[PDB]
């Protein structure tokens, strides 16, 4: 005596299902990486020289010491 | 209305990896005279540019 029951999608309709690609670019521009590379370098090589210059003047100093010790 | 994401991330892994292309780009190709010859379907015949679908 009841309805006829049975596995119906819901009045109206279902949502819409998303199939197509989604691959964002997210990203910077080329440019934009080589400059961040460079200048990282520049600033590795300015500490660097003033590294090497400074072990350099300890290296003498120590050689230095040698030399007073040697007679 | 979720399998798409998934779809999305097996993508992001494999379609624009250089070493996913260099194993797969230009590997095994056949021509579509030569497939529709040996008896080929579906995407084996739809890779040489065949247009047919049952």
């Amino acid at each position: 005596a009841s309805k006829v029951k049975q596995d119906m999608p819901p009045p109206g309709g279902y949502g819409p299902i998303d199939y197509k690609r989604n691959l964002p670019r997210r990203g910077l521009s080329g440019y934009s990486m080589f400059a961040v590379g460079i200048g990282t370098l520049l600033f590795g090589y300015w500490s660097m020289m003033k590294w090497n210059r400074e072990r350099r003047r300890l290296q003498i100093e120590d050689f230095e010491a040698r030399i007073a010790l040697m007679p | 209305k979720n399998f798409s994401f998934r779809i999305d991330e097996l993508e992001e892994m494999l379609t624009n990896n250089r070493i996913w292309r260099n194993r797969t780009v230009d590997i095994g190709v056949v021509t579509a005279e030569d497939a529709l010859n040996y008896g080929f379907s579906g995407v084996m015949l739809r890779g040489s540019g065949i247009q047919w679908d049952l």
